RNA sequence: CCUGCGGCGGCCGCAGGAAGAGGAACGGAGCGAGUCCCCGGGGCGCGAUUCCCUGAGCUGUGGGACGUGCACCCAGGACUCGCUCACACAUG
């Protein structure tokens, strides 16, 4: 269970056994691989498996936990992560 | 192997998934022929490539 | 059955149709196999043909003869012969030697007609020279063959270029010209070489040392025959009227001269009986003449096989059969078909 | 269609079979397919010709690149095998009893269909050099 | 008339007449690094050529192969390591390298460098590359515009991960849709990208971004840096056949169509033509100083990668330019460039450093004890030498 | 009318001279040389060669002996032996042209011959395949001479072709392009072994000797005798000037290097070809390559070996462009004009002063 | 001897064994006439080669 | 038939005999050969023109190369001997009873065909000269 | 006499005028001496090497047979063997560096 | 301090260097000799019995015999040790 959580990204259309999400993290900070994704109430949805797109605006797919289903999530529904599993652009950029 | 091509008026490859050109004729396969290092038919390939004037030496010389 | 020329020889089947394939074709002699099984014929088309002895003889009308083999050469055939010790009972003995223009001396198998061996004669420059004559030794071990100023002796067991060379002309002395015929004495250890240069030469078999050198003939000598006595022998030439009789005793000069019409540059053959009593010869006119050798040879008979040159005559070694080959070179003008024939010469 | 297939042709595809010889060859192949006498593709034909088999090698004139099968014509000439190019790759595969195109097949003789095989063989042996 | 021409040839006198007009060269058709040799800025013409090397195109066959490369069309079974190992075995040569690892089932441009051309492999491996692949979508799409919009979105500097490690950044410069087939759900795409860009990963990201899912069906590399698939491209059969023809017919013709000299890879770079005496010094790891510059190209800038060449057109080394074109034209002395990678072998050209006037002066002063054993000043040095001689070690 | 002629129609080594790279256009012309086609008949023959059609009886050393009786000269050479019964192209160099014989003897030959096979083959295609087999670098035993067994050696056959076959006589015409010193008699023996039937070379004719062929400029021995007779009895050069050609015709394939008239005599004395004397130079001169050095009137001065490439010549201002291989021209054809130049004058001045 | 030839439409020798070319004309022998150095008929050959315009000096001059 | 042989003629083969004159010359040669009064080779004909033996010299107009016999026309003009060309060398050899060709024959005069000889001689000397 | 060992020289192709033509298949493409004795794997002498011909890396040789041998005896692809000292390396005939 | 090569993307080890970049006659030619390389008795003419011969023997656009005479069997290249000519940067 996380101590505190910070926005991870909003819901985009689903994929085969995954949910693709557009990242809207503060200062564009990139999430770590295999990091747990949470709802607004700190209830874990899944785990981040792949991250893709341009350096400024990028997307992330979430490997769902066994209870959840990809079709259930609403349009532009927001998702969260613990702040200790985020990284700045300055590691990747130069 | 699905990747085909036909040559443009400029001389470069126009890639396509179809097996015929817009002008009717067959598209060639994009990939080169299979090779194995045990091949001992160099004499054979050269011998007929000479006959039909399609050996690499007999073509017009490149621009350097 | 025994030879008898008290009557004119009775006709027996011959072949004419196959020789008429080429225009102006003609036969270049005929030769019985030494066992008497078949007859070999040369022709201007450069195709040696073997005809079997007619089955209808032992079995009346006879059908036109068909050859059991045709063995093609690629150039003019200068000479050809059966193996000396041939028997039809042995496939190893039944074969035909043959020499041709700018080619090796080919050995042809007389049953299947395949090229069995090749003897090759090279000059000092390592260029192939063709033999103008051929003769096997009376043992069948060696193959003697004549060239310009030289005889070579190939060993029949080892076919190839290997050969003992025997020069007949050394520092402008000896028998000159192309050696056109070789023949061995049945009794004596010698052989006689005729040349297109007028002379005859006698030579010892083992060494090749000259025993004698004989003149006589007024043209290039074309054929030789030894009598079964061993002492007496006969010779004939091209564009020359006389057939000269010789003897190994009282040598140096021919004993008798027998007339025959020879008006072309051809090898007009002649042959003796197996017994040795009669001598038969062809002619450019066509008339086949016969002489009884047993004094001067007495004329017995003259008959005409066809209205054309009779170049070949061959007598069968056991039966009384005369074979005759016909034809000659036709000469043009600015703007009868040739044939082999058999003849029964037995008594009444 | 035969004359249209000459537009698709390969630089080394000679001697090309005529419109009638092409028809005769397909039917000899189909008969050989029923008796299972043919050999299909480069890998099999190359193996069997090297092994010692004899027959007629029918090549496809639409084949590209030429390096897939341009060694085969000389493999025939080393062993005196007759060979011939037919116009299409897709027609050869259909005649050979396959769902896809094929660049080369070798037809072997058989007592079932020697009359058709002999008509093709002698006509293919008679073909003039380019 | 042919006969009238023949009659004039024997009747009237011919002479290459004297003229006063300026002698103008045309070097536009000269091969490789000698192309437009006339257009280079000339510092000096006074030197002594050595007659040791050769024009790159006319090296002897052994030296030609050792200093050469093949623009290979890679076949579809073997790995890239296995392909260069075949070429190493065929050409009977010691070392071989390539311009970027293509996966076993991928075909296309693979610049196989041979022996001494393997010094360029790092430069060829870092060069920009173009691909033509087929993405296989798992489910159906409304139209080809959607797959093009996905490629439009992934044009730029992207996040990527290798196939089955850390996250990596890879730029895709340009992307395009050639065509799409809705029956079999296959779409041909063309992409220009930097080196090390994972195209399998791109196909997966196109699948995720569309929503349908997808993967790479097949791939082909059409460009590798300077070389393309319409530029002298050759197959493994040609390489084998060309070697065979040289072995059995003693005919170099086919090898010289297959293999090209490494100087053909360097034709894009700006040139600095060195004096023949300075060549072997640079091969041993010397500084590219001003006394040895004969010619220098227009538009050389500071920190620019330049090719340093001989008067015969051979490449000596890749180098980093320290002076601009305008500075080389006006300065009296200094370091013009520093070595990045020495291409040419040691003792190709002879060993001719320390023979000049100013170098021999320094040697003499070290012998006289006016300078120290390591060429450094003393209290006794003349003020003329001490002021003028700008020692570059500093 | 020379002004109307395009430079492509200028004779011999001056052909296409405007497409040579121009170093400098200025020099002082001297009234010394002539164009090689207008040499005085004596000099024309002493620097000339004959593209002879050899007859079929004599040896090739007999034929060139006969030519040196007829023309009344002391030296001749002959571009590779043809065997006594062989005919065809025999380049006969006369006098000063004998300096070129190694380049002519080493040149690629072509032959048209007849092979006679000793038994039948299937057809003309079978002979055509055995010829393809004997293309490339072949083993051939050189024939024994003076009982000296020369070792097995390698000679290349560039192309082969089966022209005709006669199944009746078993004769086959072949055309062969090959390296110098190839034995065609030996080729026919091997061609026979390879077929299995056996064989011999019936006949042979050489249809090319490097630069010259039987297509053009070829003359028979009768022409050589006949042309000399016409000159001896009527004082007419016209026939001899079509039998004999100047040695420059043998050198038209080589890369050229045009020199100033001042330099010409220096080079004939054994001076190395220096860069300040070069007027023009061809594209594609490489290091250690044999080049022809010529005058502005198109006369060959020497065969030289290049120590500068084309590009190097363009960049430099002085030094050795080429060293001599063989000097063709006589000494003192041109006058001595060396030592007069600016730097050479400065050297001699500053030695005296 | 055996080699004959006829000229094609661009003046090249076409060698052949056959005595007649494909247009029915006789083929020439490939080999030149036999030469003697003691030949004394030089006057005679020039005399009629001039007469019929076939002496070498009367032909079109070669382009060099 | 005569006009076909007219294609094969030399540059120097004039004066060429008329079709009927060609036939007269062959019939005269046949009679001279029968009488043993001709010379056949260049080797021979040249030898007896040097000795100064008179006769009608008949030449083959299709002889190539011309160098073999082209000295003979002038040898005749030096001695005022009558000479003439005829269409072919094979027919000239055939006229002398030979299968092989020949490029020249010189017919000597004789009593048995003196009238035929004089008839040929008369027409040969009457020919227009180039 | 009989050598201590023999190395693979070549294999039988067609006979030609009473001597046998053989494709040479030596290791390292080595070339036999002229008149070098040719043996069968039993170390019995069948003949001597007469001609050597063909391309450098695909060459043939004819064998002049012994007194007792006949060219009809040999079968297709039958191997022949040579005394290894009577070979030479291919490098000798290739050009000087 | 630089370069190159190899080992596991920076370091390690080994190896070559420490480099200011010279020289407008260097050190050539042409002959001759010795030694290597190269390096398939024949060719030409005349004479007399038309000198013989349309040979199935190449062959009359040439083959042979006997007299006789005649001219061929080099020229190059490389190495080595002489003689001769120069020691030449090419005249704005």
């Amino acid at each position: 269970p996380p101590e505190r959580v910070v926005l991870l990204g909003e819901f985009l259309h689903p994929c085969e056994d995954d949910i693709v999400c557009k990242c809207t993290t503060d200062e564009n900070k990139v999430p770590y691989f295999n990091a747990p994704v949470y709802l607004e109430n700190k209830e874990q949805i899944g785990k981040v498996d792949e991250i893709f797109g341009q350096l400024r605006d990028f997307y992330f797919s979430v490997k769902l936990s066994e209870n959840m289903k990809a079709s259930s999530f609403k349009k532009l529904q927001k998702f969260y992560i613990d702040p200790y599993k985020l990284l700045p652009l300055q590691r990747f950029l130069p | 192997m699905f990747l085909q091509y036909y040559l443009n008026e400029q001389g470069d490859r126009v890639y396509t998934l179809k097996k015929f050109d817009p002008m009717g004729q067959q598209t060639c396969s994009a990939h080169p022929a299979r090779f194995s290092p045990d091949d001992k038919y160099s004499r054979h390939r050269i011998t007929i490539k000479k006959r039909f004037k399609v050996l690499m030496t007999q073509q017009p010389r490149p621009v350097l | 059955w025994n030879y008898s020329f008290s009557q004119l020889p009775r006709f027996l089947s011959g072949s004419w149709s196959e020789f008429s394939t080429q225009p102006e074709n003609f036969l270049k002699g005929c030769k019985w196999a030494p066992d008497g099984s078949c007859i070999l014929t040369n022709s201007a088309d450069n195709i040696l043909r073997i005809y079997n002895l007619p089955p209808e003889l032992y079995h009346v009308e006879y059908a036109e003869m068909v050859p059991v083999l045709r063995m093609v050469e690629g150039d003019t055939i200068y000479d050809y012969c059966w193996y000396s010790l041939m028997s039809s009972a042995q496939p190893d003995t039944s074969y035909v030697a043959s020499s041709s223009r700018e080619n090796p001396i080919h050995i042809w198998d007389a049953f299947t007609g395949e090229l069995r061996a090749s003897f090759r004669a090279y000059n000092h420059l390592d260029e192939l020279t063709a033999a103008h004559s051929l003769c096997f030794s009376p043992d069948g071990s060696q193959l003697f063959c004549g060239f310009n100023r030289t005889v070579r002796v190939f060993s029949t067991a080892r076919p190839g270029r290997d050969c003992e060379v025997r020069a007949t002309f050394a520092k402008k002395q000896g028998q000159s010209g192309i050696i056109s015929c070789i023949a061995f004495s049945p009794a004596q250890p010698l052989y006689a070489c005729g040349s297109y240069g007028r002379s005859l030469g006698l030579y010892a078999w083992d060494d090749g040392s000259p025993l004698a050198l004989l003149g006589g003939h007024q043209g290039g000598i074309t054929h030789l025959c030894f009598h079964p006595d061993g002492n007496r022998f006969f010779s004939g030439a091209r564009k020359d009227a006389e057939l000269l009789c010789w003897d190994l005793r009282q040598s140096g000069y021919p004993l008798w001269s027998l007339g025959r019409e020879v008006t072309t540059n051809q090898r007009i053959y002649f042959d003796l009986d197996p017994t040795g009593q009669f001598l038969v010869s062809g002619s450019t006119s066509g008339a086949v003449s016969v002489w009884d050798t047993d004094g001067k040879p007495e004329p017995v008979l003259s008959f005409l096989p066809q209205k054309d040159c009779t170049n070949g005559v061959s007598l069968h070694p056991s039966l009384p059969l005369l074979a005759t080959a016909s034809g000659q070179r036709v000469f043009p003008e600015p703007t009868l078909e040739c044939r082999l024939q058999l003849w029964w010469c037995g008594g009444a | 269609t035969y004359q249209e297939l000459l537009v698709n042709q390969n630089p080394i595809a000679q001697p090309l079979a005529s419109r009638r010889l092409t028809r005769k060859l397909y039917k000899c192949i189909k008969k050989a397919v029923k008796q299972k006498q043919i050999r299909r593709g480069v890998k099999e034909v190359q193996k069997f010709v090297n092994k010692g088999e004899k027959g007629i090698m029918v090549l496809a004139g639409d084949t590209l690149p030429i390096e897939v099968y341009c060694h085969l014509p000389v493999m025939c000439e080393d062993r005196n095998l007759p060979y011939v190019y037919i116009p299409s790759k897709t027609d050869l595969g259909a005649a050979a009893g396959s769902k896809r195109p094929t660049c080369v097949i070798m037809v072997k003789p058989h007592e079932e269909y020697q009359e058709a095989y002999d008509e093709c063989l002698e006509e293919v042996q008679s073909l003039p050099l380019p | 008339p042919e006969e009238d021409v023949a009659e004039i040839q024997h009747a009237e006198e011919f002479l290459i007449k004297p003229e006063s007009k300026v002698a103008k060269l045309d070097t536009s058709q000269w091969p490789l690094l000698l192309k437009n040799f006339d257009k280079l800025n000339v510092r000096t013409t006074h030197y002594t050529p050595l007659a040791c090397g050769s024009n790159p195109l006319k090296r002897e066959i052994g030296d030609y192969i050792r200093t050469g490369f093949i623009n290979l069309d890679k076949p579809s079974n073997p790995s890239s390591h296995e392909v260069v190992a075949w070429i190493r075995r065929i050409l009977r040569v010691e070392k071989t390298g390539h311009s970027g690892t293509l996966d076993p089932k991928v075909t296309g441009c693979l610049i196989v460098c041979i022996e001494r051309a393997t010094r360029l492999v790092k430069s060829q491996q870092s060069a920009g590359k173009e691909y033509v692949g087929i993405v296989r979508l798992h489910n159906a799409i409304e139209g080809g515009t959607q797959l093009s919009r996905a490629l439009e979105t992934l044009t730029g500097a992207l996040f990527q991960r290798p196939p089955l490690r850390q996250l990596r950044v890879r730029t895709i410069y340009e992307s395009k849709m050639i065509e799409y087939d809705p029956e079999r759900r296959l779409g041909i795409f063309w992409v220009s990208c930097e080196a090390g860009t994972y195209i399998r990963t791109l196909c997966v990201h196109l699948g995720l971004l569309l929503g349908v899912g997808g993967q790479m069906q097949e791939l082909r590399r059409v460009r590798s840096g300077v070389m393309s698939e319409k530029d002298h491209m050759v197959t493994m059969h040609d390489v084998l056949d060309a070697q065979w023809l040289y072995d059995n017919h003693k005919d170099e013709s086919y090898l010289r169509r297959v293999v090209y000299p490494l100087e053909k890879l360097l034709t894009s770079h700006k040139r600095l033509v060195m004096k023949d005496s300075a060549v072997n010094a640079i091969c041993y790891g010397a500084k590219i100083m001003l006394p040895g510059v004969l010619r220098y190209e227009d538009g050389i800038e500071v920190n620019q990668e330049i090719v340093v060449i001989t008067t015969k057109g051979e490449a000596i080394c890749m180098a980093i330019a320290l002076m601009t074109t305008a500075v080389i034209s006006t300065c009296d002395h200094g370091i013009v460039a520093k070595i990045k990678r020495v291409i040419m072998e040691r003792d190709t050209y002879p060993r001719k450093w320390g023979l000049g006037p100013k170098a021999s002066q320094k040697k003499l002063m070290i012998k006289q004890g006016l300078l120290d054993k390591h060429g450094k000043p003393t209290d006794s040095t003349p003020a003329t030498w001490k002021q003028e001689y700008v020692d570059y070690s500093e």
